[PDB]
Parts: structure tokens; C-alpha cells; sequence
């Protein structure tokens, strides 16, 4: 009537941009779908879906070809699984009784009770690959036919904007973005425009400080042996201080996930429960208990390896692979002069006879209304990450905490004056302060055998901080502070 | 209805709390602008030459209140006072509340 010409030309609008972000944001999209479904059944027909989505996230080359693989097999199972509900199938002539064991041989500690796997049901030899004759065939199925369709509208949304791309004549844009206006010149101009900015280039800025935290989280949440190799790994990595030196072990770092992922999941799947063989550590002579064989990640039946501990590392595992490409592609200067020049900076600089180089404008006076929230957060902040220190040793009462409590006195003791030197000695410091943490991590989750939230808070707390003091806006606080 | 006279409580409040501490406010101004000039001129200059401020006045010593001499007036400094003084209502009371803070720690 009066408003449809509007409304239509809007609603134009929020089709194409839900196009171009899709387009943009696809393959995480697709690959956590996957994830989840393998997690959601355990069995064998989807270690390949694993396989797949865990060896082409790192490697984007074999994107193409991993998308096609799962989109044949998920329709091989999904025949497979409807082939296997006629009434012809007869699991009963299929099905075995595995015999009961004895006192003497491969016995279990816990005899009186050996309600598990193998002994109190009668074992098929195919639920351990897949099919499970379930009735409705529709909530059975639903993993798959979902799947199904995300593999489609995968390649349904590449050649729409093919399609796009070619009528009304264009090009691909190559500032992969929502705004494609906002660059790092418009970065420090308005709120609005820094908004803008980090919408646009968040993960390429902080990517790492993101890469850590997702470790961090992977081993707090998991908090197991995995987790301690995941943590030997981080502080390995970390021990590599300067930016492009980890550059050159983050391909291994990538590939160490996939392998991994890849044998945890090979764990969770568990040995052929047909022959009716135990595992070696239920035996008669056996020293390993329920405790310690849960803490362990190892095949068991009366206890089962929880498989959504899986998510965790695929989170990391996705992350560690945008930051890769992250890596490959910020030495391209095509893309470093647009919210670009990712370099660390010296650290024998002083803001004395240095203040007329930097490129940054100066925002000690407050002259725009952004510039308040620069000096509470370049300036203020330090003292609120001491405040977080000082928190974090005192609400979980332990042995650790006497490493916070030190470094919080020290600080905030020696602080005003340390920010006068050099960033080298303060940047040490900070460095040791990081190793204690990581370190605390490390032990707090070897003793398991506690539930680290606050240190992982301090961890991204001090990274942050780090991350500021090698920052062209600290000089000016510098200046400001020899003033 | 009454956001009036609220209003009106809330700016004499403000008014009265920057009154009863006026001395470390303007001690506070006159470090803030001796600061920039120093920036400035170490930005430009050599040597931050404390006396700088010294033989600066001396041009054109004890006066507490040194605002009604105006010395040294670059445009962005007044843009920031300006961007401050525009500052919308119950932020100046943070401000005020700010300076009787720094004004009386040991009290506080
Ligand atoms: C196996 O055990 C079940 C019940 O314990 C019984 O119904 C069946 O006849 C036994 N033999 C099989 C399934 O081979
Ligand atoms: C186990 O082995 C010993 C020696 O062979 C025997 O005395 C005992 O009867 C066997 N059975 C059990 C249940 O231990």
C-alpha cells in the first residue's frame, strides 16, 4: 500500500547481506554441525566424518574434496540404516551371548556387581558400527538428514554468489568483511568507527591471545591426562616469546591437534565387543581402579570415555587453524596497509625523543569522546589486573597462592616507577609472572589424582596487559608519565 | 515532575563538592596545563628543562592561582575543557566525587 517499496528495498538488503555472510561464514558453520553429530553417536561410519573435518580445517586445499566425501557417506549410512529395519534382518540369529568370567581369570575387582558392557546384554556385532534398528526412523535419522542438507547448501551458497557474481557485473571483494569502508585510518576517528573496525578485524588482531585461552579452557573444562599433554604443548609453544618466532610451529601445533583429536576419538570408539576379550588393565593381576582408569582416557566398558569432550579440542583445533591462516596471510602487504602491520615492536624505545615518530595521534587530553575509554583502558588497567591478582590468591585457599601474593605486592609496590624503563625489564617480569601462572595451571591439573576459573580469568587478564604494553598508545602514557 | 528539581539537587551537590576542594582542583588545572606544555615542548625541543615553566612566566612566583594570567593557551587544550564542561549530568558527579576522592585520601 504505502510502505512496501521500503520495506521490500530492505528487505533486498538483509537478503543479500544474510547471502554474503553466509558465504563468509560457512565452513564453521558446516564443521561444528559435523562435530557435534559425531560426537552425538559414537560409533564407527562417522570416525570418517572425523577424519575428514579434522585433517581439511588445517589444510584448507583438501576442503574441497572433505566436503564431497561426507556427502556420499552420510548417504551410504542413511541407506545402510534404512536397510537395516526390515523385518528380515532377525538380530536374534546375529546376536552373541558373551559367557560370564571367573574368580580366577580375567576377573573384575568388583565381582558382585558386573552390570556392564558384555555381560548385561547380549553384544551385536552391529551396534558397534552404527545400526541400532531403531523405530520411528525419523528421530534416527535426523543427524544425517540434516548434515545432508548443510553439505548441500554449502555449494548451493558458493554458486549463488557465483551466480551474483555474475550478473550485475562485480568482483569478489578481496577485504573479506561486513564493512568494507571501516579500515585501520578510520579505526581512531569514532566509537562508532572503532566498533566498525573490531567487527571487522577482530580475530586478525587477536588471534593468539584467543588460540591460548581456548587451550586454557580446553584444559580447565577437561581437566584429565590429555589435558596435561594439551598443557605441555601450550607451554611449549609459549616458551618461544617473540610473535614470528611461534609463526614457525604453528603447523606442527595444528597438525599435533588433528593426530590427536584423531586418536581420542579412536579411544572413544572403543574394541569390537563381539569377541568377548577384556581389556588388559581388567584382569585378575591388575592394579588400575575406576578412578584412575576414568582420569586416564582409555577404552573401557563399565565406564565409558565421555565423547563430548571432543567439542573442546575441535574448538581449539578450529581456532588454531584460522590463526594459521591468519599467519599465512598478514605478511601480505595488500591487506597490511588496510588494518594491517601485525608486527611486534622494539622494546628498547622510550617515549623521549621518540613522541614525533610514532603514526598514533595523542589522546591523553581527551579531545573526542573514545579517547576517555583509551586512557581507562591503556592507562587504568593495570591496577585492575593487580586488583585481579591479588583476587585470585586469596578465594581458593592453597599452596599456589603464595606466587599471587607476591607478584601483586611487588607490583603494585614497584610499579609507578618501573613504567619510567624501558618495556624490556617490565616485559620480564610479566613474562616470569605469565610462567608461574601457566605453571599453577599445569600442577593444579596434574594433582587431580581446585577447578581453575579465576587463574584462567588472571591468564587472559595478564595477556591482555601484555599485549598493551607493546602497543604504539602506551608511549604517550609514557611521556605523559615523565611529564 | 520533580526530575527538576533532582536535577537541581544533583548540580548544587556537584557544585557544592568542587566549592569545598577548589584548592587541590586548581592545583590539579595548573599541573595539567604545565604538563602539556611540557609534552609539547619535549615533542618539539630537546630538554624538558623543569625551570622551563620558570623562565616561561618570567617573560610575562608563589601565587596558588596562576588561571587569571593566561599563559599559555593551545587550541586543543581548550577543546578538551570544553569537551569536559559539555560532559552530560551524573558523570560530573562522578568527576566531583573523583576530586573529593584524590582530594582527601587520607581520610578516606
Ligand atoms: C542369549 O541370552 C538371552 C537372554 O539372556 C536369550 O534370550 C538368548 O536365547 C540367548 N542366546 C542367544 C541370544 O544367542
Ligand atoms: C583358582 O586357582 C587355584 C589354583 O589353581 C584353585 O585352588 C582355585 O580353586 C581356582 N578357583 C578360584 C575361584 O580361585
Amino acid at each position: 500500500t504505502v510502505l512496501f517499496l521500503k520495506f521490500l528495498e530492505y528487505f533486498h538488503k538483509l537478503q543479500v547481506f544474510m547471502w554474503w555472510i553466509l558465504e563468509l561464514h560457512i565452513i564453521k558453520i558446516v564443521s561444528s554441525y559435523i562435530i557435534w553429530v559425531t560426537v552425538k553417536e559414537v560409533s564407527l561410519f562417522n570416525y570418517v566424518f572425523l577424519i575428514s573435518w579434522a585433517f581439511a580445517l588445517p589444510y584448507a586445499k583438501l576442503r574441497r574434496a572433505a566436503s564431497s566425501v561426507c556427502t556420499v557417506w552420510t548417504c551410504v549410512i542413511i541407506v545402510c540404516k534404512m536397510l537395516y529395519q526390515l523385518q528380515t534382518i532377525k538380530p536374534e540369529n546375529f546376536s552373541v551371548n558373551c559367557s560370564l568370567p571367573n574368580e580366577n581369570q580375567t576377573n573384575i575387582p568388583l565381582h558382585e556387581l558386573n552390570k556392564s558392557l558384555l555381560y548385561s546384554a547380549p553384544v551385536d556385532p552391529t551396534e558397534w558400527v552404527g545400526l541400532r534398528k531403531s523405530s520411528p526412523l525419523l528421530v534416527y535419522l535426523r543427524n544425517n538428514l540434516l548434515m545432508l542438507a548443510i553439505l548441500a547448501f554449502e555449494v548451493t551458497v558458493y554458486r549463488h554468489q557465483e551466480y551474483y557474481r555474475g550478473r550485475n557485473n562485480l568482483t569478489a571483494p578481496v577485504s573479506k568483511t561486513i564493512f568494507h569502508d571501516i579500515t585501520r585510518l578510520h579505526l581512531d576517528d569514532g566509537l562508532i568507527n572503532c566498533a566498525k573496525y573490531f567487527v571487522n578485524y577482530f580475530f586478525y588482531k587477536f588471534g593468539l591471545e584467543t588460540c591460548f585461552l581456548m587451550s586454557v579452557n580446553v584444559i580447565g573444562q577437561r581437566m584429565d591426562f590429555y589435558a596435561m599433554i594439551h598443557a605441555c604443548w601450550l607451554i611449549g609453544v609459549l616458551y618461544r616469546r617473540r610473535r614470528k618466532a611461534i609463526a614457525e610451529v604453528w603447523p606442527k601445533y595444528c597438525c599435533f591437534l588433528a593426530c590427536i583429536i584423531t586418536f581420542q576419538y579412536f579411544v572413544c570408539i572403543g574394541i569390537p565387543p563381539a569377541p568377548c576379550r577384556d581389556y588388559p588393565w581388567r584382569f585378575k593381576g591388575a592394579y588400575f581402579n575406576d578412578n584412575i582408569i576414568k582420569w586416564l582416557y582409555f577404552p573401557d566398558f563399565i565406564v565409558r570415555p565421555n565423547p563430548v569432550f571432543l567439542v573442546y579440542d575441535f574448538m581449539l583445533l578450529l581456532c588454531a587453524s584460522l590463526q594459521r591462516q591468519i599467519f599465512e596471510d598478514e605478511n601480505k602487504a595488500a591487506v597490511r596497509i588496510m588494518a594491517g602491520d601485525n608486527v611486534e615492536i622494539c622494546m628498547n624505545l622510550d617515549a623521549a625523543s621518540f613522541s614525533q615518530h610514532n603514526p598514533v595521534p595523542d589522546f591523553i587530553h581527551c579531545r573526542s569522546y573514545l579517547d576517555m575509554s583509551k586512557v581507562i583502558i591503556f592507562s587504568y588497567l593495570f591496577w585492575f589486573v593487580l586488583t585481579i591478582i591479588f583476587i585470585t590468591g586469596t578465594t581458593r585457599i592453597s599452596i599456589f597462592c603464595m606466587g599471587y601474593l607476591v607478584a601483586c605486592f611487588y607490583f603494585l609496590l614497584f610499579g609507578g616507577d618501573l613504567l619510567l624503563k624501558p618495556i624490556k625489564s617490565i616485559l620480564r617480569y610479566w613474562d616470569w609472572l605469565i610462567a608461574y601462572n601457566v605453571f599453577v595451571i599445569t600442577m593444579k591439573n596434574i594433582l587431580s589424582i581446585a577447578g581453575i576459573i579465576w587463574d584462567s580469568i588472571c591468564f587472559a587478564f595478564l595477556l591482555l596487559q601484555r599485549r598493551v604494553f607493546m602497543s604504539y598508545y602506551f608511549l604517550h602514557v609514557v611521556a605523559d608519565i615523565k611529564a | 515532575f520533580t526530575w527538576v528539581l533532582f536535577l537541581a539537587t544533583v548540580d548544587s551537590f556537584t557544585t557544592w563538592l568542587n566549592s569545598i576542594s577548589r584548592e587541590h582542583i586548581d592545583i590539579s588545572t595548573v599541573l595539567r596545563i604545565e604538563r602539556c606544555m611540557l609534552t609539547r615542548e619535549i615533542k618539539k625541543g630537546n630538554v624538558p628543562t623543569r625551570e622551563s615553566i620558570h623562565m616561561y612566566y618570567q617573560n610575562h612566583l608563589t601565587a596558588s592561582d596562576l588561571l587569571m594570567s593566561k599563559m599559555f593557551h593551545d587550541d586543543e587544550l581548550e577543546e578538551s575543557e570544553k569537551f569536559y564542561v559539555d560532559q552530560p549530568r551524573f558523570l560530573l558527579l562522578f568527576y566531583a566525587m573523583y576530586n573529593t576522592l584524590v582530594a582527601r585520601s587520607e581520610m578516606v
